[PDB]
């Protein structure tokens, strides 16, 4: 059944002399004729004309579904690994958080423009926990959570965290963190600060950032979902988390025009800022586009 | 297999789902107990929705006249039972009517909470002359209990405080028998020839393979592990 | 929970575990619908082992003596109902016996296939005298067929040939009741009863008990789909 | 005196993973790596292979067994605690996201964001198929998206039946729709129109109509991301679909734009009738041709 | 040109091991391993993934699928050869005692297995455990065991012992226990006994044949291999028996003595045709009554 | 609820004070103080009596849940956890190869197993893929096995010391095997083929003795027993052998005309050698089978 048996003889079988056989398939009249003299008997039909001349008596027209259909698989990679990239062409999915999904690296997409312009990408959820789960697994194909976590993959891991922009918040249309310019935390209670979710890390790390300032996190009320976070703040008030580099735009659109500001962050024990953290697998980043652009967007990430 | 065969159907408008229903293999009669049983069953520890309360204000008491009225309460009332009706509201609810002028009652006319609805309009209801007719509010339930008028909102007068118990499981009628069939050989062989109808708001369908739940649960919710 | 409370659970002579059992919250008679289900039901049927031929062969026919007898086929094959037993066999089996002189029949002195017993043995069964008493063999079965004598191992000849449809029913007197109760509040719920009881064999637990899932599941295979 | 080192002693314990995974816990890279050796001390069942990175050796076996037991007993007792403090929990999965609440549902966000810690209401990105799912299967239970192809109920509840998205777009102050006044497609199209997280049922219907015909959404990213999606819009080469519907803003603030499109959009509540005996999500449902959209 | 490859490569697509699947053959060090890189290039979809040793990239989804379909389609082609080839079928499994299987039984049964039956042959021996399972088995097609009753019809099988004995003893050098030949009940062993499986029913019941009359016991070594057997015939430190049926063919095994107690075990079990159903097996049914019942 | 605090007040909640405490859990004096406070709180129930005198409030008798059914975990570690009790004190074993019932048995079953008879170890001929699946699923425990082709088990445990030796054959005068010559390529290897049980440490080990002593393999049936040896080793349906060492015992058989054949394969020679295999470290180490046989194994098991 063997891709020289199979596509020697077969195609033969509508052609011969084996010189037909030596031909598109390969196997010459050497080891075909030879080796199918006893496989004309291991499937058990015959196939040619057994030294006459021109036949389709039993080859493998009718082989081929129990023979082709598998080498038509290697058929596929017979053609070749692919076009772009080796695996999955499209393989570039970003993290769904909250903080640095938007607007604080369009260098870095001006690099992947300037390497690959206008290019197809996709994204997948990760957690912090869960981003953990799915990141020493390698899920999150690009991957952002605290550093803290999600650490097995291949490389060990290579944990890396790009930067740790310092927390703030919402300040508003109206709010009087709006008048309050920093934001220390308990400045958030004082308006209706509801913290975010409960077991989703990116909290875990807010529990500091809201939690050493006059304030413990107070996990009442998040819809889990950003709409709402506007939802009833377009209201102009209702104030809840949004971080550091995002947090250039916390001030945006005529319902509001919004007091910036810097971290307040006594919550940092060691090291504490939540870190835009890409961490990887040589695999992962074995190619020119994540890897040398995973890491330029990991680094052309300004302020702006 | 032991089994019903859905027989002959026909809802008919609706009221009296005429339903002849069928289960051919019942060795011995016993199917009768199920049938004998659901009779009961079938309309015992049902929730059909109904009706308790009245609200015709102006008229607190509840013999007096209320005028253009060619009916009174003592009908007025009287024409509640009948009505016909259902909500999941599963909790009170009420219409109220401001008809006036000289009208019957279109029984479909009528102020429509949750699903509360004339399960068939048209009910004759309420005469009346061009004189200002009153309005009617009114509770609505689901209940069980058509035996005890007695401390109803009686216990609490909400408004009127007259209140009738209600009589509410949609089949009034149903027709269950057995008759031996053939098959004797291995065993007598039976089957349960029986009808029900109902008011046309719940057929069998919904009716009868209710209780059959109902029960199935409930008469043996347990084998009886004593 | 609309539930049973083990009650009275009698130990002794196990025939008749007189086994008073109760269910106490019903909401109103849906639990008088189970008694009488039961009832029946219940005395419907538990399909059951029972003695039903009789291979004797010191006469074929069956009414001449057997000498030795004090009683002859007409109270020997009499002397059969009352026997008592069971098997899983599922299938007929035979016991024999062979005593001779002078001899009651400790009933339990027996024949004995897989597992068949004298679910309580010692019943009087024969009497003899010095004389050779002869062999009794027989089938056994368990079934719902305690009625109708005739046919049956009749088309098929096999000596020593007779057969009854024997009782195939452990568990005899039963009854129940019931009584309205205090707990009005949530309704003047309401209480049933019962007894049974049975041969002893195959206690309420294994047959009223057991009845209770004998329709729960065929009261209604299907949800009343009809 | 330990089970925060022993958090990660489990990763240590369960695939090697020492110090990646020890850092996973608030400490040092390599400090519960360290730990271990401390329990190797009176410990008989710790491993600290210098051969085996993966190889066990039987510490599992024989001094985990309460070491998940305990674990989930300090953590159910802790978890416990609190648990039974006036733990009122009325939460209930419902959806809203995409469109309407784009726009005019500020109503249930006034009472599902302006209200306090109480019917609770986890809607996250999700469609009409991952709604289906999810939200047809009542995690999400019904919705806000376009209906799945099948609905209708009334009763614990005030009823309602469907609303619309009229044929038209926001942009930005030039964003290619923006550019291209051809309401018939092909004009935000080189923003490849972005697949707002694609497909949804409100998103694909509108997308499936929009490009069904020569016109084609030939999208960037397919992601879930009303920030970020419209937040590149800053960067502006991606933009949204939804029809006359989450245009509130370029309806606010022009920098993003209206120009339109044409392009069918519709949306009748997954009406679940878990919430038509409740209101937490039958509130969803009644509000909804009643509360959300106005 | 890999037929052979591919089923150590469907090993790294399940559990990602390319040098603990390839541990039982050996090559170099991993091999395999230097390997996946060599087919990382002939294989569009081929995770590479050395890295994930414990999860995975997706070269499973795309290039196994054949993968799998072929190893069964070349397989099921090479079982071919002979599923034609006057493949005549006698192949089973005899549950037989553990000592029916030498020259006390086996000859008589050859022989009438020559008469029509004659598996593809066999040594078979269970210890009345697990056996009476196999006789429903239905894997084994006859079997022994020692004290659940059980039987049906005849011919090819109904009720039927297999031998009764005191149960008896092998017994080597290292050995004095010729002498424990047969004391009353039980004075044979009187020392640290144990029997078959650590578990089976000639076990307990030799344990408790030893203890039938309470020769004594402990749990160290039992009757396992026919060596672990001959530890027994070689232990007087700690012991077990082997029946009557059973010396025909044991007393003429190498060193053997066997040697009862007046230690007691009979064998019953549902040794019935419950297995045989056929004419053929029914005549092992000749064969296993004119052979052990007493 | 650390251990200490746990009973230092879950029992001083009947002592009813302090300084029991000590007297109870750890403590050396009354340090208690800043863990009841701790404990007063955070569990949320009185612990002992505010000025309340002696008089059980439940601090304890309510806590010992998890608590101290944790701290009892390891309450059977703060008793023995290195000597005598070892999370199970004896537990060594071997899962053979079964030649060793020569001599060598006795020796081994002597010294130790004759001093503390406890540990349920044998001498039973394993299986192969059975041997290396129950060396990792489990079986006896131990291994004294011949790796002569299931090299690279794993391994990277520890040895112990185990057996070595040939599986010599069984031929026979009483068969023609008299002109077998001394069990070689030709006269250990032709007959109807008949091996140990197919999945077989001494039957990969006999079929091996088919492959490794290049046995034609017919494998017409299986046989371990060694009864099928005799029914037609002397009467001439198949060859295979009891091993070496297993050949001191089964050369008592009698017409068996002695031949030193497994470690004796194709020359009488490159047979089973049993090269020593074996894996366990530590492991439940430090009581009697597991410091006395477990190290006994390597000079036991092979004692002669």
């Amino acid at each position: 059944m063997r891709l020289e048996q199979l596509q020697a003889f077969l195609a033969i079988a509508e052609t011969g002399s084996f010189q037909k056989a030596a031909s598109k398939c390969g196997v010459t009249q050497s080891t075909i004729s030879r080796q199918i003299q006893s496989l004309e008997a291991d499937l058990g039909l015959e196939l040619f004309h057994r030294t006459n001349h021109s036949k389709l008596t039993l080859g493998g027209e009718r082989l081929l579904p129990r023979a082709r259909k598998i080498c038509l698989e290697w058929e596929t990679a017979t053609q070749e690994l692919g076009d772009l990239i080796a695996g999955k062409q499209p393989e570039l999915c970003i993290a769904a958080i909250h903080s640095l999904c938007g607007s604080y690296l369009p260098p870095v997409l001006q690099k992947f423009c300037r390497d690959y312009p206008e290019v197809q990408l996709r994204v997948t959820s990760l957690g912090s926990d869960r981003a953990l789960k799915v990141l020493k697994d390698g899920l999150v194909d690009l991957a952002i959570v605290m550093n803290n976590r999600f650490l097995t993959t291949g490389r060990d891991m290579v944990v890396e965290v790009l930067y740790d922009e310092p927390i703030e918040l919402l300040t508003a249309a109206n709010h009087p963190l709006a008048a309050y310019e920093r934001v220390p935390w308990s400045e958030l209670v004082r308006y209706p600060q509801v913290v975010f979710k409960d077991g989703y890390g990116m909290q875990r790390l807010v529990q500091e950032k809201f939690e050493r300032l006059e304030a413990t996190l107070q996990a009442a009320l998040e819809v889990n979902t950003l709409d709402a976070f506007r939802g009833v703040v377009r209201q102009g008030e209702l104030i809840a988390l949004l971080p550091s580099s995002a947090l250039v735009e916390a001030r945006l659109d005529p319902t509001l025009a919004v007091r910036p500001l810097a971290n307040s962050a006594l919550p940092e024990n060691s090291g504490l800022t939540r870190r835009v953290v890409m961490v990887t697998t040589q695999d992962r980043l074995q190619i020119p586009p994540i890897k040398h652009f995973w890491q330029l967007v990991r680094e052309n990430i300004p302020p702006i | 297999q032991f089994q019903i065969e859905c027989v002959e159907s026909n809802t008919e408008e609706s009221r009296n789902h005429y339903s002849k229903f069928i289960l051919e293999p019942l060795e011995r009669g016993q199917g009768t107990t199920v049938g004998n049983a659901l009779r009961r069953v079938l309309l015992s520890n049902l929730e059909g929705t109904a009706v308790t309360a009245v609200r015709i204000a102006g008229v607190s008491h509840e013999f007096a006249t209320v005028p253009g009225v060619r009916e009174d309460v003592l009908e007025i009332i009287m024409r509640m039972k009948e009505v016909i009706l259902k909500s999941y509201s599963s909790q009170a609810q009420i219409g109220r009517l401001l008809v006036n002028g000289p009208t019957t009652i279109t029984a479909s006319h009528f102020d429509l909470p949750s699903e509360v609805e004339v399960i068939d309009p048209t009910q004759y209801v309420a005469t009346i002359a061009e004189g200002g007719k009153l309005e009617m509010e009114f509770r609505i339930e689901r209940g069980k209990g058509y035996r005890t008028v007695e401390r109803g909102r009686e216990e609490a007068t909400s408004l009127d405080f007259l209140q009738i118990d209600s009589i509410f499981m949609p089949v009034r009628k149903v027709n269950y028998s057995v008759e031996e069939v053939r098959a004797d050989g291995s065993i007598p062989k039976d089957r349960l020839l029986l009808e029900v109808w109902t008011n046309g708001s719940i057929s069998p369908q919904e009716a009868l393979s209710s209780a059959a739940g109902i029960l199935v649960d409930l008469f043996n919710p347990l084998k009886d592990i004593s």
